[PDB]
């Protein structure tokens, strides 16, 4: 059991190694991806960007 | 197929805010024209009330 366990630490330490960066790499793929996706939406943006001074829709009078 | 359903709605949303302004703006200004009127008659009114 004693030598079971030496060879069952090694192998958990190599392994909690390997689980934390893939984790990591999940995460940035994940995140490469929404970096994709804005770097497509910027291009609907207008010339000269939004006026975020006005509403996008004036849905009313104002008397 | 799907989309003009979803746009339909979206429309009758847009729609809907646009006459709640609209209708609020009617009531409101038409309230406010009343309470005015009250406050002139109620004015006159003090004019000719009488006592001490």
């Amino acid at each position: 059991q004693g030598i079971k366990t030496v060879y069952a630490s090694c192998r958990y330490r190599k392994l909690n190694e390997r689980e934390i960066i893939s984790d990591r790499y999940t995460w940035l793929h994940e995140r490469m991806l929404e970096d994709e996706v804005e770097r497509v939406l910027l291009e609907q943006v207008p010339a000269g960007g939004f006026d975020k001074t006005r509403p996008g829709l004036l849905l009313g009078p104002s008397t | 197929n799907a989309f003009s359903s979803f746009d339909a709605c979206r429309t009758g949303l847009l729609k809907q805010q646009s006459a709640a302004v609209e209708n609020s703006l009617v009531r409101q200004n038409m309230a406010d024209v009343r309470a005015k009127a009250l406050f002139e008659r109620r004015a006159v009114l003090l004019d000719l009330v009488e006592g001490k």
